[PDB]
Protein backbone atom coordinates (compact mmCIF):
# COMPACT_ATOMS: atom_id res chain seq x y z
CA UNK A 1 0.00 0.00 0.00
CA UNK A 2 2.70 2.11 0.86
CA UNK A 3 4.50 1.59 -2.52
CA UNK A 4 1.38 1.97 -4.42
CA UNK A 5 0.30 5.47 -2.88
CA UNK A 6 4.57 6.20 -3.82
CA UNK A 7 4.08 5.51 -7.50
CA UNK A 8 0.53 7.57 -7.52
CA UNK A 9 1.54 10.46 -6.64
CA UNK A 10 4.97 10.50 -8.72
CA UNK A 11 3.11 10.26 -11.63
CA UNK A 12 0.55 12.81 -11.21
CA UNK A 13 3.46 15.35 -10.63
CA UNK A 14 5.28 14.35 -13.85
CA UNK A 15 1.81 14.76 -15.46
CA UNK A 16 1.39 18.02 -14.31
CA UNK A 17 5.18 19.17 -15.18
CA UNK A 18 4.37 17.89 -18.91
CA UNK A 19 1.76 20.33 -19.32
CA UNK A 20 3.37 23.24 -18.36
CA UNK A 21 6.23 22.77 -20.68
CA UNK A 22 4.10 22.29 -23.61
CA UNK A 23 1.94 25.05 -22.99
CA UNK A 24 5.71 27.44 -22.33
CA UNK A 25 6.42 26.30 -26.17
CA UNK A 26 3.51 27.70 -27.31
CA UNK A 27 3.59 30.72 -25.88
CA UNK A 28 7.96 31.72 -26.90
CA UNK A 29 8.07 31.19 -30.96
CA UNK A 30 11.40 33.03 -32.28
CA UNK A 31 9.17 35.49 -33.82
CA UNK A 32 7.35 36.55 -30.64
CA UNK A 33 10.99 36.18 -28.68
CA UNK A 34 12.61 38.55 -31.36
CA UNK A 35 9.87 41.02 -30.41
CA UNK A 36 9.73 40.51 -27.09
CA UNK A 37 13.56 41.45 -27.15
CA UNK A 38 12.97 44.47 -28.53
CA UNK A 39 10.12 45.63 -26.21
CA UNK A 40 12.58 44.66 -23.65
CA UNK A 41 15.06 46.69 -25.25
CA UNK A 42 13.28 50.01 -25.51
CA UNK A 43 12.10 50.07 -21.82
CA UNK A 44 15.51 49.67 -20.66
CA UNK A 45 16.83 52.01 -22.14
CA UNK A 46 13.33 54.39 -20.76
CA UNK A 47 14.32 53.06 -17.44
CA UNK A 48 17.77 54.26 -17.59
CA UNK A 49 17.15 57.58 -18.70
CA UNK A 50 14.66 57.91 -16.26
CA UNK A 51 16.71 57.10 -13.42
CA UNK A 52 19.76 59.34 -14.56
CA UNK A 53 16.62 62.60 -15.26
CA UNK A 54 15.66 61.64 -11.43
CA UNK A 55 19.03 61.50 -9.47
CA UNK A 56 19.86 64.91 -11.47
CA UNK A 57 16.51 67.03 -9.89
CA UNK A 58 16.82 65.01 -6.56
CA UNK A 59 20.15 66.75 -6.16
CA UNK A 60 19.10 70.79 -7.07
CA UNK A 61 16.14 70.13 -4.60
CA UNK A 62 18.50 69.42 -2.55
CA UNK A 63 20.27 72.93 -2.44
CA UNK A 64 16.76 74.92 -1.67
CA UNK A 65 15.89 72.95 1.07
CA UNK A 66 18.83 73.79 2.93
CA UNK A 67 17.44 77.61 3.18
CA UNK A 68 14.85 76.70 5.73
CA UNK A 69 11.14 76.87 7.15
CA UNK A 70 11.06 80.28 6.76
CA UNK A 71 11.64 80.50 3.26
CA UNK A 72 9.58 78.02 2.38
CA UNK A 73 6.63 80.52 4.26
CA UNK A 74 7.89 83.00 2.51
CA UNK A 75 7.60 81.00 -1.00
CA UNK A 76 4.48 79.89 -0.11
CA UNK A 77 2.91 83.90 0.33
CA UNK A 78 4.34 84.51 -2.78
CA UNK A 79 3.01 81.58 -4.51
CA UNK A 80 -0.98 82.61 -3.16
CA UNK A 81 -0.28 86.26 -3.71
CA UNK A 82 0.91 85.15 -7.63
CA UNK A 83 -1.94 83.26 -8.03
CA UNK A 84 -4.14 85.59 -6.64
CA UNK A 85 -2.96 88.54 -9.20
CA UNK A 86 -3.46 85.45 -11.68
CA UNK A 87 -7.61 85.20 -11.30
CA UNK A 88 -8.13 89.18 -10.94
CA UNK A 89 -6.50 89.54 -14.42
CA UNK A 90 -8.84 86.81 -15.56
CA UNK A 91 -11.88 88.78 -13.73
CA UNK A 92 -11.27 91.67 -15.76
CA UNK A 93 -10.92 90.29 -19.40
CA UNK A 94 -13.94 87.72 -19.09
CA UNK A 95 -15.80 91.48 -17.89
CA UNK A 96 -15.45 93.87 -21.04
CA UNK A 97 -15.86 91.14 -23.88
CA UNK A 98 -19.96 91.42 -22.23
CA UNK A 99 -20.68 95.01 -23.20
CA UNK A 100 -23.22 94.57 -25.69
CA UNK B 1 -9.18 24.71 -18.51
CA UNK B 2 -5.56 24.32 -20.84
CA UNK B 3 -8.03 21.56 -23.25
CA UNK B 4 -10.49 24.64 -23.10
CA UNK B 5 -7.95 27.18 -24.31
CA UNK B 6 -6.80 25.24 -26.94
CA UNK B 7 -9.67 24.53 -28.56
CA UNK B 8 -11.22 28.07 -28.08
CA UNK B 9 -7.41 29.27 -30.28
CA UNK B 10 -7.85 26.39 -32.81
CA UNK B 11 -11.71 27.61 -34.06
CA UNK B 12 -11.28 31.12 -33.95
CA UNK B 13 -8.64 32.42 -36.92
CA UNK B 14 -9.36 36.34 -36.43
CA UNK B 15 -8.55 35.69 -32.29
CA UNK B 16 -5.44 33.81 -33.50
CA UNK B 17 -4.58 37.19 -35.59
CA UNK B 18 -5.25 39.35 -33.26
CA UNK B 19 -2.77 37.20 -30.58
CA UNK B 20 0.01 38.13 -33.66
CA UNK B 21 -1.24 41.80 -33.99
CA UNK B 22 1.52 43.60 -31.72
CA UNK B 23 4.28 41.24 -33.42
CA UNK B 24 3.33 42.41 -36.70
CA UNK B 25 3.18 46.09 -35.21
CA UNK B 26 7.06 46.04 -33.91
CA UNK B 27 8.54 43.96 -36.87
CA UNK B 28 6.11 44.72 -40.35
CA UNK B 29 4.61 48.06 -40.00
CA UNK B 30 3.60 47.38 -44.01
CA UNK B 31 2.01 44.02 -42.94
CA UNK B 32 0.14 45.39 -40.24
CA UNK B 33 -1.20 48.10 -42.63
CA UNK B 34 -2.35 45.36 -44.82
CA UNK B 35 -3.60 42.83 -42.72
CA UNK B 36 -5.67 45.67 -40.85
CA UNK B 37 -6.50 47.75 -44.44
CA UNK B 38 -7.80 44.40 -46.10
CA UNK B 39 -9.98 43.85 -43.15
CA UNK B 40 -11.23 47.33 -43.61
CA UNK B 41 -11.31 47.94 -47.61
CA UNK B 42 -13.75 44.69 -47.32
CA UNK B 43 -16.12 46.47 -45.51
CA UNK B 44 -17.10 49.39 -48.88
CA UNK B 45 -17.11 52.50 -46.71
CA UNK B 46 -17.37 55.37 -49.44
CA UNK B 47 -15.03 58.06 -47.32
CA UNK B 48 -16.09 61.95 -48.66
CA UNK B 49 -13.11 64.06 -48.92
CA UNK C 1 -0.65 27.08 -8.70
CA UNK C 2 2.34 28.09 -10.72
CA UNK C 3 1.11 25.89 -13.49
CA UNK C 4 -2.13 28.05 -13.47
CA UNK C 5 -0.20 31.38 -13.59
CA UNK C 6 1.54 29.96 -16.64
CA UNK C 7 -1.35 29.23 -18.51
CA UNK C 8 -2.76 32.40 -17.60
CA UNK C 9 0.63 34.25 -19.16
CA UNK C 10 0.02 32.05 -22.18
CA UNK C 11 -3.88 32.77 -22.69
CA UNK C 12 -3.65 37.40 -21.94
CA UNK C 13 -0.04 37.87 -23.19
CA UNK C 14 0.46 41.27 -21.48
CA UNK C 15 4.10 42.36 -22.81
CA UNK C 16 1.22 44.07 -25.50
CA UNK C 17 0.44 47.24 -23.27
CA UNK C 18 3.87 47.76 -22.29
CA UNK C 19 5.15 50.36 -24.81
CA UNK C 20 1.96 52.76 -25.08
CA UNK C 21 3.32 55.90 -26.65
CA UNK C 22 5.09 54.00 -29.72
CA UNK C 23 3.88 55.45 -32.85
CA UNK C 24 3.73 53.16 -36.09
CA UNK C 25 1.48 54.26 -39.05
CA UNK C 26 0.39 57.39 -37.30
CA UNK C 27 -1.22 55.21 -34.82
CA UNK C 28 -0.31 53.40 -31.06
CA UNK C 29 -0.92 49.73 -30.84
CA UNK C 30 -3.72 49.81 -28.95
CA UNK C 31 -5.38 52.17 -31.73
CA UNK C 32 -4.36 49.32 -34.02
CA UNK C 33 -6.37 46.57 -32.04
CA UNK C 34 -9.28 49.07 -31.37
CA UNK C 35 -8.85 49.70 -35.34
CA UNK C 36 -9.12 45.55 -35.41
CA UNK C 37 -11.97 44.78 -33.33
CA UNK C 38 -14.43 47.54 -34.89
CA UNK C 39 -13.32 45.77 -38.56
CA UNK C 40 -14.41 42.61 -36.98
CA UNK C 41 -17.21 43.78 -35.27
CA UNK C 42 -18.13 45.35 -38.75
CA UNK C 43 -17.28 41.75 -40.76
CA UNK C 44 -19.26 40.00 -38.09
CA UNK C 45 -22.20 42.30 -38.51
CA UNK C 46 -22.47 42.46 -42.13
CA UNK C 47 -21.33 38.98 -42.76
CA UNK C 48 -24.99 38.17 -40.86
CA UNK C 49 -22.44 36.10 -39.17
CA UNK C 50 -23.70 36.31 -35.80
CA UNK C 51 -21.38 35.66 -33.21
CA UNK D 1 -3.76 -7.01 -5.64
CA UNK D 2 -5.92 -4.77 -7.91
CA UNK D 3 -3.45 -2.15 -6.55
CA UNK D 4 -0.58 -3.92 -7.08
CA UNK D 5 -1.49 -3.92 -11.21
CA UNK D 6 -2.38 -0.25 -10.90
CA UNK D 7 1.29 0.54 -9.83
CA UNK D 8 2.92 -1.20 -12.91
CA UNK D 9 0.32 1.19 -15.17
CA UNK D 10 1.59 4.26 -13.20
CA UNK D 11 5.11 3.40 -13.71
CA UNK D 12 5.33 3.03 -17.60
CA UNK D 13 2.94 6.27 -17.72
CA UNK D 14 5.64 7.85 -15.48
CA UNK D 15 8.44 6.97 -17.56
CA UNK D 16 6.41 8.49 -20.89
CA UNK D 17 5.85 11.85 -18.99
CA UNK D 18 9.81 12.44 -18.45
CA UNK D 19 10.21 11.42 -22.47
CA UNK D 20 8.03 14.69 -23.45
CA UNK D 21 9.49 16.79 -20.54
CA UNK D 22 12.93 16.31 -22.70
CA UNK D 23 11.52 16.85 -25.75
CA UNK D 24 9.43 20.16 -24.86
CA UNK D 25 13.28 21.68 -22.66
CA UNK D 26 14.94 20.73 -25.67
CA UNK D 27 12.54 23.07 -28.03
CA UNK D 28 12.33 26.33 -25.59
CA UNK D 29 16.16 26.27 -25.53
CA UNK D 30 16.62 26.44 -29.32
CA UNK D 31 13.86 29.22 -29.55
CA UNK D 32 16.30 31.78 -27.31
CA UNK D 33 14.31 32.28 -24.98
CA UNK D 34 15.55 33.54 -21.52
CA UNK D 35 13.58 34.69 -18.27
CA UNK D 36 13.77 38.11 -19.17
CA UNK D 37 12.09 37.93 -21.98
CA UNK D 38 8.82 36.09 -20.72
CA UNK D 39 5.63 38.00 -20.26
CA UNK D 40 6.07 37.92 -16.45
CA UNK D 41 9.35 39.37 -16.64
CA UNK D 42 8.73 41.71 -19.57
CA UNK D 43 5.49 43.27 -17.60
CA UNK D 44 7.44 43.26 -14.11
CA UNK D 45 9.92 45.80 -16.34
CA UNK D 46 6.90 47.97 -18.00
CA UNK D 47 6.03 48.81 -13.90
CA UNK D 48 8.83 49.57 -12.85
CA UNK D 49 9.34 52.18 -16.06
CA UNK D 50 6.01 54.05 -15.12
CA UNK D 51 7.03 54.11 -11.07
CA UNK D 52 10.38 55.82 -12.08
CA UNK D 53 8.32 58.68 -14.54
CA UNK D 54 5.79 59.08 -11.57
CA UNK D 55 9.05 59.65 -9.00
CA UNK D 56 10.71 61.79 -11.72
CA UNK D 57 7.37 64.47 -11.91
Amino acid sequence: NAEYLEAKSNALFLKLRMEELQVLTDCYTPEKVLVHRQIRDTLEAGVKKEKQELSTSRQILSSYEFLGPEFEGLVQEYTRLKDKIKDNRWMLQELSKSLP
Amino acid sequence: DLQLKRKMLESNKLQQIEKQLYVYFFQNEEQLKSIVGKLEAQTGGGSSA
Amino acid sequence: KEVQATVMDWWEQPVQLCLPSEERGGLTLRQWRERWTVAVTALQRATGSRS
Amino acid sequence: EIRSQNMKKLKDKSEEYKYKIHAAKDQLSSAGMEEPLTHRSLVSLSETLTELKAQSM
